RNA sequence: AUACCACACACAAGGGAUCGUUUGGCUCCUGGGACGAGGAAGGGCGCAGCAGAGAGCGAUAUGUGUGGGAGCAGCAGCAAUG
RNA sequence: GUACCGAGUGAUCGGUGGUGGAGGUAGAUGCAGAGCAGAUCUUGGUGGUAGUAGCGAUAAUUUGUCUUCAGCGGCAAAGACU
RNA sequence: GAGCCUCUAGUGGAUGUUUUACACAUGUAAGGGAAUUCGGCAAAAUGGAUGCGUAACUUCGGGAGAAGUAUUGGUUCAAUUG
RNA sequence: CAGCGGUGUUGUACGAUAUGAGCUUUCUAUUGUAGUAGCGAGUAUUUGAGACACUGGUUGUUACCACCGUCGU
């Protein structure tokens, strides 16, 4: 086709004679208001303060190797959220209590850690603390 | 000049603020950013740069599509002659055989 | 070009000495009413015909 | 007399390329008060007008190469790309043969 | 409608209508109806103290004779020996 | 020619103040190339659109220095191309 | 005297900004492989030289590079065109 | 901008030294002895080397305290 692919080719009929608010058109996308219903939380701690569950003995802070990548590291406390979340890093959020109580069963269930992943988030990451990288390679 | 009469020698890392700057005309904008940041180390936004020959010969030395990582050089400031309402910044080449150890220095004449 | 035969010559030659301004001293008479010569010409404007 | 002229004339007299011509910087009023052939083959006897030195083109890798294919190297069924047939001429070979055979034939009769 | 758009009036721009003027045109009438081998009609090229076009003139490119008589339009020079 | 003011149902007519610098009417009759919004009318002059659409196929350009008086113009040193 | 690279000789300006979407010249792509479309249109795949091996039909000249397969750089040697 | 810590990407820098399928027999002193070599793809050591980035960790050095306008009391 000339003039271009990408792009709706019909934007009305004849009558009535204007452009319908139902058609698709190019403009802003992204940068909106949503929210997000019924999400549950996995864990709450400290930045600063090592947790081991029943299966891995190993003590470590929630902090990866390096820090998360624009970031750093967590000192104050933290929450843990099933999921993905709005925004980039960074960016201010609101918490609310739940509107409503939900029926669904997977939502109603107990949740039983036995492991958190620590690695680095910047290129592959092999280790999950720096005693494991020291003994890997020599001294 | 500066204070006392120093000249400031620094190290100007090229291959960091060309990060964006397109292959076919690497060498060309390198030299529109190396003013710019001269400006920007010394708050002077309106003041003039000048690039001594032999800093423009070793910036060109592998042709358009390329510009070296770091280059050292030493800075001496003076009233722009044309107009002396401005300030000049002279930027002088100098040759190094390493990078490792050279900070940001202040050097006497 | 350099080749040429006698009759050419002598059109290029006249034509060469007609393309000439008012002399500026004729201005300043008393009964002279022309301001510029009409019959003045460029190569790159017009072709003088001599083939 | 503009400087532009100084380097046609200069090239024309030195019998080369204008790009050959180097014009010295510290008397520019010097160069630009010549008026004539004979004044500029003075500022050449003086050294302001030189010619420079032709750029360089060496044959290093050329006569490399050339005794390396003396030797034999290269030239395996992977460097080739005519035909057998124009890289060893099959006329010519005919050609030198029997000449030779000809020719010794020729001097056996001859000495008895 | 603070500043946009429209209209009215005063001043400045932009264009050349109107009125005043005319060494040109047109029509009718009367006279005339005169070229060339003694080279015509028509074409070209030259000629000025400063001179392109046009006008005038032919290497004698403002010469001779007759009748008159005051300047040659600019600048430099000429003129009752015209 | 331009602002105002009066007369007439109306086609039009009259006066006043500035501008302009030499010609102009009222009555009765005569002769006509005798009245315009239009013709994708003819000629000349000017808008909105609009400081907008565009002005950049090709090898490529940087630094210093003099002019220029503000020309990537000239000259040196590099980087490229046919 | 192909394309690609260099010597002799010759060469260049509408300024700054990292610059969304849609374009125009181009690259690459999991698994599937023409399901796409009037239609494999466009693109991809094959490619030089050396050897082995080559069908129907035919005017006996051709078909024929049929098809189908393997080899290829650098170095150091023998042997003399294999 | 540099050190010193930390986290990655690529794959083992330059230069030396040793080895290398093979091919070869040169020189100095001096009568006869001693001295006495060249040319070579590659491979191994020094060397998880060298290069390059980011650090909301920590030390040193260097730069930055202005100015112009509008509305109000």
């Amino acid at each position: 086709s000339r003039k271009g692919k990408r792009k709706v080719a019909c934007i009305g009929a004849w009558h009535p004679a204007n452009v319908r608010r139902t058609v698709a058109r190019a403009g802003q996308l992204g940068f909106h208001r949503r929210t997000a219903q019924n999400k549950k939380i996995y864990m709450m701690g400290n930045g600063k303060t090592p947790f081991s569950t029943e299966y891995d003995l190993t003590s470590k802070t929630i902090n990866p190797m390096g820090g998360f990548l624009r970031y750093g590291n967590v000192k104050s406390d933290f929450i843990m959220v099933k999921g993905g979340i709005q925004g980039p890093s960074k960016r201010v959020l609101a918490l609310r209590k739940a509107f409503a109580p939900s029926n669904l069963g997977k939502d109603n269930e107990e949740i039983v850690l036995k492991f958190v992943d620590a690695s680095s988030k910047k290129g592959y990451g092999r280790f999950q603390t720096t005693e494991e990288k020291k003994a890997y390679f020599g001294i | 000049a500066f204070k006392d009469d120093k000249a400031i020698e620094l190290t100007i890392p090229m291959g960091k603020i060309t990060i964006d700057v397109s292959k076919r005309w690497k060498c060309r904008i390198g030299i529109r950013r190396l003013k710019k940041f001269i400006t920007k180390t010394f708050h002077d936004k309106e003041a003039e740069v000048q690039i001594s020959p032999d800093l423009n010969k070793f910036l060109w030395e592998r042709g358009m599509r390329n510009v070296p990582k770091r280059v050292r050089v030493r800075v001496n400031q003076e009233p722009y002659p044309k107009d002396p309402s401005k300030k000049v910044y002279k930027l002088s080449h100098v040759v190094v055989s390493t990078f490792k150890g050279l900070g940001t220095e202040a050097i006497a004449e | 070009g350099s080749i040429k035969t006698r009759r050419i010559k002598v059109q290029l030659v006249s034509a060469l000495k007609k393309n000439r301004c008012i002399p500026q001293w004729k201005r300043a008479c008393p009964g002279f009413k022309q301001q510029y010569n009409f019959t003045k010409r460029s190569w790159k404007r017009k072709t003088l015909k001599a083939c | 007399m503009k400087l532009p002229r100084v380097k046609e004339l200069s090239a024309d007299i030195l019998k080369c390329g204008v790009r050959r011509i180097y014009l010295d910087t510290f008397e520019p009023s010097k160069l630009s008060a010549a008026t004539s052939r004979d004044d500029i083959r003075k500022l050449i006897k003086d050294g302001l007008i030189v010619r420079k030195a032709q750029k360089i083109h060496s044959r290093y890798h050329a006569n490399k190469l050339m005794r390396e294919k003396e030797k034999g190297r290269h030239s395996g069924p992977g460097k080739v790309k005519g035909s057998k047939n124009a890289r060893m001429p099959e006329k010519d070979k005919w050609i030198k043969r029997i000449r030779d055979l000809r020719n010794t034939l020729k001097e056996l009769r001859d000495k008895g």
